[PDB]
RNA sequence: UAGUAAAUUUCAAUAAGUUUUUGAAAUUGAAAAAUAGAGAUCUACCUCUAAAACUUGUAAAGUUUAAAUUCAAUAGAAAACAG
RNA sequence: CUAAAUUUGAUAAUCUUAUUUAGUGUAAGUCGAUUUCUAAGAUAUAAAAGUAUAUUGUUAUCAAUGAAUAUAAAAUAUAAAA
RNA sequence: CAACUAGACGGGAAGACCCUAUGCACCUUUACUGUUAUCUGUAAUUAAUUUAAUUACAUAUAAAUAAAAUAAAUUUUAAUUAUUUUUGUUAUUGAA
């Protein structure tokens, strides 16, 4: 879960920085794993609809309990695995009934740690006195806390903070009407209910922000192809195309203005 | 001919329109029909007029039809078994070898039943104490709340009575599963299913610490009146 | 033979009619090849099937090949 | 019979009006001048048209008029079912005249009601009168079809969310799920207020209490079932050869636990 | 050789030997020339082919999920050929 | 043949590029032969008519035959066995 | 492959993967396919929707370039292996 | 005959550049006319009451919370709470 500063034995390893993907601690399974068709920015009729997208050597799917309401036993963590699209880690979880699943892990966890889901107040977890990375109801939480994968009361799935190093800070708590006012990563505010649910602690890989690819072939092997300027392009192909590289206004090929107030 | 109806490939037989008599002819050919075709033949007799006055245990081909099933019962798929049960249930049929091989064909498949297909077992085996042992019934009660919450309303109250008259009902089932539904999910059942409720709660030595007679049921009846008839 | 036929039909067709005992029956299919008329218009010939009937008994080579010439 | 829409259903029987494959042969065809929607619904002879828009300089271009549509569900007192219906604003203007919907289908002439779907409903509504022992389980095109999931996600259903072992897959795992108040029983509401109060006064928490005695037994049994899997873990790290990579990670994982300790 | 070219496109597939070894599906049950046209008819051709393979006389026994094949002698046609010993008639009349 | 006749804005076809009429889309919706509508915008007078259905078999390409009008092998047909 | 002949084989030709005429020849309870399974995909298509006839196609049939298999046969349920 | 290429304004494309034609194509723009995306008031779908909100009708998802159809279980699958939708579609006005 740490950065690697490489010694400049090549041009591309001079600035590169990447995370230890922890292959020794990834016991791979065939229970949660599918590999679907790679969608290269196309529809079913073959036509490109979103550009700059292609082959992905790291295509997979791993089914996850974003919602951990269905069991309350205590658990451990046997192993780990990595996700690419959000650059987040996960970890298996073995419940005391020998059950199994994957979960979103929080920052500060690792093999050997414990985790559970909580129906009742905090004093009634005699196991698992530490509380990080646990599925909990927002009312049954401290004054100060931060949530990372939120499931609203009027909803099945989670729609906020699912990316790396994110959270949802609390601004207020209104237990009267059971209505919380949480902050998003941007800064906007949203009404949520304390009957809703979420995880505790920021999601894994806080340190993706301190990354440098250093090689074009690290994106090509994800499904990120080569972009092209609208200025090298011919006037047929793009509304900037031509010999002049200056342009009032600054536009998009389907026709609309990108830069506003500008 | 232009404008043909674009019909599928499968050569199966739709009895759903046939007269009752036209079904019996095709049941003569029981050794060859497929098991999914028998299910659609027998269940529909129940839907045809004049099935009560008859005792199908004595009818020739219906009798042989069973004796073909009892051999080839464990070969059948788990869905099929729930389709036969109802058909022999609805036809008032008594055949000891039949109700052995169903039960051993259901202990296998009890884990692949839809909730709706778990109910038709829970009624058939508790509507008659002779069709099985009690050990098998005790398993069903130990499996009910898996499927309870998801079943139809008309399918619960039939599963709520068959507990009480037989006496398998506990405090566990009543306070955890049943009473919560009637106390929260109250008129969703409808009027024809709440009548039966109010004849059972008094028999149960029940307390009414709850305030749901007034607040949950009686205050919430007039939100349904379209269902009400003279009866 | 006519190439529509099959072995188990050929088997009982012989044992019932000619009444000869057999151990094994084989089969091979050929396609009629294309040729040219005198006026040089093409025409395809007929497709035919061969049968190598194995027997228990002995056979004289008058039926097995053509005479020594 | 001068209506082409009547000739088609004309020779049907009380037994052939049920074959859905055959009716769809008749409703999914094309009539000379009428649209393909106007037979799916009950427009009162109305169709769209074309023409020529104009300008200041009198140039001209094709323009499309279109017909009002009012998607709606209606109940037929005879058949005792709901039916979807697309219709104009002339039908609404007329249904109030003739009175109810089952009189529009049943008194109009097909020349004015230029639908097929309006005559399919007509003949299902006369047989029911000529024989109330007429079982109509499903009306055709009555309602659309709703799937469970999209076509994209048909694959992800294959693999299981939590894998239960063989002994446990089919039991009552019902008290184990996380319990909101509206879902949970009477005794547990009362126990919750007890649990809700002693959170504020943990001096009063002792093993000399029913609830605490009830819980501490349960939770310590769960921990004891994990120590084998714990010991299997700590051996892996022990026999793992590189320790710098381990000491490196513990420097990171501590940075998370420190934040969680001192939140602000 | 001469004049064989356009005559041979027209035949197309007149035999099972032509295409790769994994092309002909359920060969003997239907004649090729009726099968190869229907596959040009698109959709209903497939459906029509499937209905004939279902209802084909020349299937002398059902298939199996494995490479082995099941042989039922009752689907085989039968011949009423009697014995001809002590048979006085002969194929020409005096 | 009452959600009809007719009306307002637009378009279409009516010889008319404009001012009717006949019909359509949207919106409104009548009376009872004592009534109603057309008659190149509106008014009056008068005249005419009564806003339901049905009805004219052989059309068409292809083959063959008989006849008229034509070519006679670089013509006639793309082809005197050629799609 | 065999026999016979010489007509545009970049010469000649008694020769033939120039050309012409004819005849012979590929033996399967197992191998290789067919068959079963499924991927990308196709589709006057079930149900149902959209809509001007301006279109779709969660089914079904078809479709390896993939996975497994010969001796008793078919099927449901479970687990493991290839 | 072998060899060479000085000339036959040498041979090969009704050639290259240039001009005309009330010829063409493709591209550009604060060229002319215009179409569409898109913005907008009224009206219909659309109802009641109160002083613009509230309710009513209606659509759908979720909360351990009915389904149905496509061969295989016969009676509006209408409770509550929260949220979503008509920021719609059609005729029309003017702008673009
Ligand atoms: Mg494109
Ligand atoms: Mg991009
Ligand atoms: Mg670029
Ligand atoms: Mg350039
Ligand atoms: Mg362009
Ligand atoms: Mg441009
Ligand atoms: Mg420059
Ligand atoms: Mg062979
Ligand atoms: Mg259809
Ligand atoms: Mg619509
Ligand atoms: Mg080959
Ligand atoms: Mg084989
Ligand atoms: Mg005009
Ligand atoms: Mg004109
Ligand atoms: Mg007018
Ligand atoms: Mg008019
Ligand atoms: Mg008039
Ligand atoms: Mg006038
Ligand atoms: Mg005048
Ligand atoms: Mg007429
Ligand atoms: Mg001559
Ligand atoms: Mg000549
Ligand atoms: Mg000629
Ligand atoms: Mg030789
Ligand atoms: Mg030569
Ligand atoms: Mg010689
Ligand atoms: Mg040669
Ligand atoms: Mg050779
Ligand atoms: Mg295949
Ligand atoms: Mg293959
Ligand atoms: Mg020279
Ligand atoms: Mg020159
Ligand atoms: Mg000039
Ligand atoms: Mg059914
Ligand atoms: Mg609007
Ligand atoms: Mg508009």
């Amino acid at each position: 879960m740490f950065l690697k500063n490489y010694k400049p034995k090549t041009p591309t390893l001079r600035f590169k920085r990447d995370i230890f993907k922890m292959t020794p601690f990834i016991k791979k399974n065939n229970i949660f794993f599918i590999k679907n068709k790679n969608k290269s920015g196309r529809s079913t009729k073959g036509q490109i609809i979103v550009r700059h997208r292609g082959a992905n050597k790291y295509n997979k799917h791993l089914s996850i309990n974003v919602n951990r309401n269905q069991l309350t036993n205590l658990a451990i963590i046997t192993s780990l695995n990595y996700i690419n699209k959000n650059s987040c880690f996960i970890g298996l979880i073995k419940y005391s009934n020998n059950c199994l699943s994957y979960i979103k892990l929080a920052n500060g966890l690792f093999i050997g740690n414990y985790t559970k889901s909580l129906d009742k107040p905090l004093n009634f977890s005699f196991n698992f006195r530490n509380i990080l990375g646990s599925f909990i109801i927002l009312n049954l939480a401290p004054k100060h806390s931060i949530f990372s994968n939120l499931i609203s009361f009027n909803k099945k799935k989670s729609n906020y903070a699912k990316s790396a190093g994110t959270f949802l800070s609390i601004i207020k708590k209104i237990k009267e009407i059971n209505l919380f006012i949480l902050k998003l990563p941007t800064g906007e505010k949203k009404y949520f209910s304390g009957d809703s649910k979420a995880t505790l602690g920021r999601n894994s890989n806080f340190l993706n922000k301190f990354t440098v690819t250093g090689k074009a072939g690290i994106n090509r092997n994800k499904g990120w192809r080569s972009s092209v300027r609208g200025v090298a392009m011919n006037p047929v192909d793009h509304p900037h195309g031509g010999r002049t590289k200056t342009n009032q206004p600054e536009m998009s090929p389907w026709g609309w203005i990108t830069k506003k107030n500008k | 001919a232009k404008h043909t109806p674009n019909l599928p490939t499968h050569d199966f037989l739709n009895f759903k329109t046939m007269t009752g008599n036209e079904i019996l002819l095709n049941l003569e050919n029981y050794e060859n029909l497929r098991p999914s075709e028998i299910c659609g033949a027998l269940i529909e007799l129940s839907k045809r007029e004049g099935h009560e006055e008859i005792n199908w245990n004595e009818h020739e081909w219906v009798a042989a039809t069973t004796e073909h099933v009892t051999k080839m019962m464990p070969t059948y798929t788990p869905s099929v078994v729930c389709y036969l049960m109802v058909a022999f249930q609805r036809l008032r049929i008594t055949h000891e070898k039949l109700w052995k091989n169903l039960t051993f064909a259901i202990e296998k498949t009890i884990h692949k039943f839809n909730a709706k297909s778990f109910a038709y077992t829970y009624i058939a085996y508790l509507e008659d104490t002779s069709r099985s042992s009690e050990e098998f019934r005790k398993k069903l009660v130990e499996l009910l709340p898996i499927h309870l919450h998801q079943m139809n309303p008309n399918q619960l109250t039939r599963c709520f009575e068959l507990t009480f008259e037989r006496g398998y009902m506990n405090e566990y089932l009543f306070e955890q599963h049943f009473h919560v539904l009637y106390w929260r999910r109250n008129v969703w059942f409808g009027v024809n299913n709440i009548i039966k409720v109010l004849e059972i709660y008094p028999k149960l030595n029940f307390v009414d610490d709850c305030d749901f007679f007034e607040g949950a049921i009686l205050a919430n009846i007039p939100k349904v009146k379209t269902q009400l008839n003279e009866q | 033979c006519d190439p529509k036929l099959a072995k188990p039909e050929i088997k009982q067709y012989l044992t019932k009619l000619y009444g000869l005992e057999l151990n094994k029956v084989n089969t091979v299919r050929y396609t009629g090849k294309l040729k040219n008329s005198i006026l040089r218009k093409t025409f395809k010939t007929k497709d035919f099937k061969k049968v190598y009937a194995v027997l228990k008994t002995e056979v004289e080579p008058f039926y097995q090949k053509i005479e020594t010439m | 019979s001068i209506a082409k829409q009547e000739q088609l259903f004309q020779n049907f029987n009380q037994k052939d009006i049920l074959n859905p494959h055959l009716v769809n042969s008749v409703l999914e065809r094309n009539i000379q001048k009428r649209t393909e929607r106007s037979q799916k619904g009950l427009f009162h002879g109305k169709q769209p048209k074309t023409g020529l828009q104009t300008c200041f300089s009198e140039k001209k271009s094709i323009r499309w008029w279109k017909v009002n549509v009012h998607e709606k569900y209606l109940w037929s007192d005879i058949l005792q079912k709901k039916i979807r219906i697309q219709m104009s604003s002339k039908t609404l203007r007329t249904i109030d005249k003739y009175g109810g919907f089952d009189n529009y289908v049943l008194l109009t002439k097909p020349k004015n009601m230029d639908s097929l779907y309006g005559e399919y409903l007509r003949k299902l509504m006369m047989f029911k009168l000529k024989d109330p022992s007429f079982k109509i389980p499903y009306i055709q095109k009555s309602t659309p079809v709703k799937h469970e999931v999209q076509r994209r996600r048909k694959v992800f259903l294959k693999r299981p969310i939590v894998w239960y072992p063989k002994e446990i897959r089919n039991t009552d795992l019902t008290q184990l799920r996380m319990k909101l108040p509206h879902n949970m029983s009477r005794k547990e509401l009362e126990d919750f207020k007890v649990m809700e109060d002693l959170n504020e006064h943990p001096e009063r928490i002792t093993m000399d209490h029913p609830i605490v005695k009830r819980e501490y037994e349960k939770q310590m049994q769960e921990l004891k079932a994990l120590e084998p899997e714990r010991q299997k873990i700590m051996e892996r790290l022990e026999r793992y050869r590189s320790k710098k990579t381990l000491e490196k990670i513990k420097e990171v994982c501590k940075q998370g636990l420190d934040e969680w300790e001192n939140v602000q | 050789k001469q004049g064989q070219n356009s005559f041979r496109k027209r035949l197309g597939v007149y035999s099972y030997r032509m295409k790769h070894s994994q092309y002909h599906k359920k060969p003997g049950l239907i004649d090729l020339r009726t099968k190869e046209e229907l596959k040009k008819q698109g959709v209903q051709g497939r459906y029509k082919i499937y209905r004939m393979e279902r209802d084909s006389d020349r299937l002398f026994g059902q298939f199996s999920a494995r490479s082995k094949f099941l042989f039922d002698s009752q689907r085989v046609p039968f011949l009423d050929i009697p014995d001809l010993t002590d048979f006085d008639l002969k194929p020409y009349v005096s």
